[PDB]
């Protein structure tokens, strides 16, 4: 039982049987390990998991079909499409029971490594101790030309009428395999050798010898009645691809796969996830391998994804928030971290409801005159109360995924990489868990409750946020003065200091130390909608604006022309003066989205899967590798929609809508300027402007 | 009196653009600055109704990235490469935006043709007067003169030039206030007669012009209308003088709508029609008084230009000099230009853009 001081680079799924049972299965996974000295090497482990720890990471499916995906062995090459959660699930359970079996298992970090040379699997990790050998990074660039045929990607979203098209191309490509075999392919590795391919049609004719080692290990897995022998390809000198085509590097991948695996040997599985294997997409890109090739493919710093790789197993994003626990033992942490609380807060998680008001906030809409207004946050704080309050539930359901959590949290603060995957994840595993949502609802409650309650006594007073993030007047500071920044530092270790007591009274423990952040020091606000303010400092001309829309490069343009004209509007410190300086305001706006008439990138609005929209001209179904870049957003100018991406460059367009555009725009602006004419000035007049009567001509 | 019709029954809408967007919209609006300035020889897109519909549809497999006399109105654009008309007209050194023709063909039927530039010679050469034969007509009097001078004068790629109606483009701007007159007359007219009564019909639409563009130093003296009489010098034209009047809009103005052009008309009809001389001048030969087709202005409509017969009264025209006319000679040349007597022409700092008039 051999120990290895060693660096396990890539963790992948190789093979997933039955043995002669009925109700677990059992799985064999493909170790990419490394010495000191960076000398690659292949080991395997195995992992068994039944039906209940799948139903886990699912959130009930049955694992006869977890195993009729032991059908991704051949050349059927998109077969998580059918069931992509099925795939998540696997994948998730895989790594519980290999952490759960196999031991402590960290990517990239010093590791001591077992095995049983009668059978040449790994039985067991532990840590270790040894400058580590460094990650080696492989440039990749790839791009094909699939020829799928445009009517038949019609017909997709003619049955899913919001599909995203990257997964109508897919799902052709997966209806009709033979698209990725009489296909243009060039492929670019560079590693530091060289590995281009030209392929005219892929399934015809640098050394692919010293970009990838073929490695053939012998194995008597358990669940086998017989000795299996596992193929493998060991990446040299490099442990990562960097590089978007998802066909392109599948059927890249499919044929290595077809011909590495020609003789006879075991096959693996060759699957793998991204945004574009759902039909209404998936707002982050991401590429994850969880089979064949052996080894990763950042879809891009690239430090960020590389330590989010190593942090979370890889998993991430592509099991999605079974990175941290299951779904279904999310309703036991939450009930166990409801008990713990007391039971004011327990009265406070029990009757949230989205849409209540807490604290008393200045009614929308209203303004705040020559004030010393202060806008605070605490940084994540709703991660922060997540990993608290799943630690304080534990003994509700191991532990594993919430140490991953705790390292996202304490990293956070320091590193951006972290920050980007809480605030992708912290939303996700509520969306997979309600009773979460109640929770959070009721602990950031009691937090703003405290935060009212001691703005009582440090001359603050709330005037709107949610509790994490949050703003008001100071009213006691003599509108003027160097004795402003010291009562807002009282301010804000009084508020630092009070919520870290309230949420240490009810048993909630934090990583790290609250800090209240100081997101500015502001003298004017103006308040127009729930999400809508802006702020402005008199003293020097800074300002913040938020909750404006920004759907395209039209909608900055109108948040700056809205910024300037607020400084002027402010400045005035009637209300008929301010209404000329607005309409000013918008004349030369609307003037100079005139020069700017034939820009269509300009015009384009950003329209979710969710946001009913345009209909797609079937024109825009042989826009062939650019259908492939559509994951998450459709981007849209308009009086007929025109999806700006799904056409070569340059466009060759009829006038572009502008007025239809400058009406969309102009009904924010006005939402605005209602907002600051009827708060600051009393009017009850809701600003309008005349469009369709001046400045309509422009555009017709 | 013309005061209180416009001080009551016309609301004008100005807009000042100013600097460059100025210059953007003249160009964005009108022709492109070669679309009438002459050439040697046409490129454009003439063929019949059902060939210009093919070749549309062949234009159109080649400008997938989006979307017949809506449509070829619709062919503009500009961008930094060449327009989107190229696909149609077949060159690369197009510029837009570019006239659209409508053009009737013997023995029935109609072709258009939208071109890029054309020989105007061409056209108007057997109608141009030499400037040594002007600048030697010698005749002091301005009717004298302009009436002497009036005595002087002298497939569908070729039926353009005996027959071409202008299409109405409404998305693009209006430079030139293209009058078409129709007086019905009961007893002939000789053409003295006519002649001072169209110094009259100038006079008044100028007080009416001036009216209705306020900041433009309009003089009525030397503000160019140009009249062009439709042949039928003995006027031999009974029952019908078909004219024709174009004015350019004046200095800092252009106009912008069907609308607002049918209005222009009504109001210069109703100041002509209230000017005492002119309806003495040319009563009592006139039966209707309607001399103004003000729906002729919608998009989409044509008018027949200078120069073109009938499918035969080319329009020629009847030098109505202005009364103090500083150079003749030009005078006498522009109504030959093709600049002043197209709607959407390039105009020959600020300008305000008359967008309405009720």
């Amino acid at each position: 039982i051999v120990w290895v001081e060693e660096s396990v680079s890539a963790i992948t799924l190789y093979a997933v049987w039955l043995p002669p049972a009925r109700e677990y299965f059992h799985a064999l996974v493909y170790f990419v390990c490394r010495n000191a000295a960076g000398e690659g090497r292949a080991r395997f482990a195995e992992v068994s998991v039944t039906a209940t720890e799948l139903r886990d990471f699912y959130g009930s499916q049955a694992v006869v079909a977890a195993a009729r995906a032991a059908t991704t062995p051949a050349a059927s090459p998109l077969e998580p499409l059918e069931n992509p959660t099925l795939w998540r699930a696997l994948y998730a359970c895989v790594l519980a029971a290999l952490e759960r079996q196999t031991g402590p298992v960290a990517l990239f970090a010093p590791l001591r490594i077992g095995s049983d040379p009668r059978t040449g699997l790994v039985v067991k990790v532990e840590r270790a101790w040894g400058p580590p050998a460094a990650p080696r990074a492989a440039l990749l660039v790839a791009e094909a030309n699939i020829d799928i045929d445009p009517m038949a990607l019609a017909a997709r979203v003619a049955e899913h009428p919001d599909a995203r098209l990257a997964w109508a191309r897919l799902a052709a490509i997966r209806d009709t395999p033979q698209c990725a075999s009489a296909a243009s392919l060039t492929v670019n590795i560079t590693t530091g050798a060289l590995f281009a391919r030209e392929y005219q049609t892929l399934a015809f004719p640098g050394a692919f010898g010293d970009l990838v080692e073929v490695c053939e290990v012998g194995l008597r897995p358990r669940g086998h009645p017989q000795r299996v022998t596992a193929r493998v390809l060991l990446p040299r000198d490099y442990d990562y691809f960097v590089s978007f085509s998802a066909p392109a590097l599948v059927a890249l991948f499919r044929q290595w796969h077809t011909t590495v695996h020609a003789a006879p040997a075991l096959a693996p599985v060759f699957a793998f996830l991204g945004p574009e294997f759902e039909v209404r997409g998936g707002p982050v890109p991401y590429f994850a391998v969880l089979g064949f090739p052996g080894w990763p493919t950042f879809t891009v710093l690239v430090r960020g994804a590389a330590a989010a790789y190593a942090a979370l197993l890889g998993a991430w994003p592509a099991v999605g928030a079974r990175v941290v626990l299951p779904p279904r033992a999310w309703p036991g942490v939450a009930s166990a971290a409801a008990g713990c609380l007391l039971p004011a807060v327990r009265e406070a998680v029990a009757r949230w409801h989205p849409a209540t008001k807490i604290i008393q906030l200045l009614d929308p809409p209203a303004a705040v005159g020559p004030v010393w207004t202060a806008r605070f946050c605490f940084p994540g704080l709703r991660a922060q109360l997540l990993a608290a309050l799943a630690d304080l539930g534990g003994s509700g359901l191991g532990r594993t995924g919430l140490a991953r959590l705790d390292a996202l949290v304490v990293a956070a603060p320091s590193e951006p990489w972290a920050g980007a995957v809480l605030e992708r994840l912290v939303p996700d595993t509520c969306n997979a868990c309600p009773a979460l949502r109640q929770l959070l609802g009721g602990v950031m409650a009691a937090v703003c409750l405290q935060i009212e309650e001691t703005a009582s006594s440090v001359k603050f007073a709330v005037c709107g946020g949610d509790g994490g993030a949050f703003w008001g007047v100071f009213n006691v500071d003599p509108q003027d003065a160097d004795a402003a920044s010291g009562v807002i530092e009282d301010a804000r270790r009084a508020i630092e200091t009070a919520v870290g007591a309230v949420l240490r009274a009810n048993a909630v423990r934090l990583r790290h130390p609250l800090c209240l952040a100081l997101e500015g020091v502001y003298t004017h606000a103006v308040a127009w909608s729930q999400a809508g303010v802006w702020f402005w400092n008199s003293r020097d001309n800074t300002d913040h604006l938020g909750g404006f829309p920004l759907r395209g490069p039209a909608y900055t343009t109108a948040a700056g022309v809205v910024r300037d004209t607020l400084r002027r509007v402010l400045g005035l410190t009637d209300a008929l003066t301010a209404r000329g300086l607005m309409e000013d305001a918008c004349d030369r706006l609307i003037l100079d989205a005139f020069n700017k008439r034939l820009d269509a990138e300009y015009w384009s609005v950003r329209v979710s899967p969710f946001e009913a929209s345009d209909p797609l001209p079937p024109t825009a179904f042989r826009g062939g590798a650019l259908l492939d870049a559509e994951h998450y957003w459709r981007r849209v100018v308009r009086s007929v929609g025109v999806p700006v991406d799904l056409y070569p460059r340059p466009l060759v367009l009829p006038p572009v809508d502008c007025a239809h555009h400058l009406r969309e725009i102009l009904r924010e602006i006005e939402l605005v300027f209602t907002g600051v004419l009827a708060g600051v000035w009393g009017e009850g007049g809701k600003f309008v402007y005349p469009f369709d009567d001046k400045m309509s001509f422009l555009f017709a | 009196n013309i005061g209180e019709y416009v001080k009551h029954n016309v609301t004008p809408r100005e807009t000042v653009l100013d600097g460059d967007t100025a210059k953007a919209y003249l160009r964005a609006r009108t022709y492109a600055p070669g679309a009438l300035t002459p050439a040697p020889a046409y490129c454009g897109a003439v063929d019949s109704a059902t060939k210009m519909m093919g070749r549309l549809a062949d234009a159109e497999k080649l400008l997938v990235p989006r979307g017949r006399l809506l449509r070829l109105a619709a062919t503009e654009q500009q961008g930094p490469t060449p327009p989107a008309i190229a696909a149609l007209i077949r060159n690369a050194a197009v510029q837009t935006p570019l006239p659209v023709y409508r053009i009737s063909m013997v023995p029935t039927g109609q072709a258009f043709a939208a071109l890029a530039w054309d020989d105007w010679a061409r056209i108007t050469r057997d109608a141009r007067l030499a400037e040594a034969v002007v600048s030697a007509e010698a005749h002091p009097d301005h009717g004298a003169l302009g009436r002497r001078l009036t005595d002087r004068i002298r497939d569908a790629g070729g039926q353009m030039y005996v027959n071409r109606n202008e299409i109405f483009n409404g998305a693009l701007a209006i430079t030139n206030i293209i009058l078409d007159l129709d007086i019905a007359l009961k007893e002939p007219v000789p053409f003295r007669r006519l002649h001072e009564a169209l110094g009259h019909f100038r006079r008044g639409a100028l007080a009416a012009v001036q009216l209705l563009f306020p900041a433009a130093r309009v003089d009525p003296d030397a503000y160019p209308c140009y009249f062009f009489k439709s042949a039928c010098p003995v006027c031999s034209c009974t029952d019908k003088i078909g004219l024709r009047v174009c004015m350019p809009v004046p200095a800092p103005y252009v106009v912008h709508g069907s609308l607002t052009m049918r209005g222009v008309a009504r109001v210069i009809q109703q100041a002509v029609l209230l000017d005492r001389d002119f309806v003495e001048a040319i009563g009592s030969y006139v039966k209707n008084f309607l001399l103004i087709d003000t729906g002729v202005y919608a998009h989409g409509h044509s008018l027949r230009l200078p120069y073109f017969a009938k499918i035969c009264g080319r329009l020629l025209p009847v030098f109505v000099i202005p009364p103090a006319c500083k150079d003749v000679p030009a005078f006498v040349a522009a109504h030959a230009d093709p600049r002043r007597f197209h709607f959407h022409a390039p105009p020959t700092r600020e300008i305000r853009v008359l967008h309405s008039l009720g």
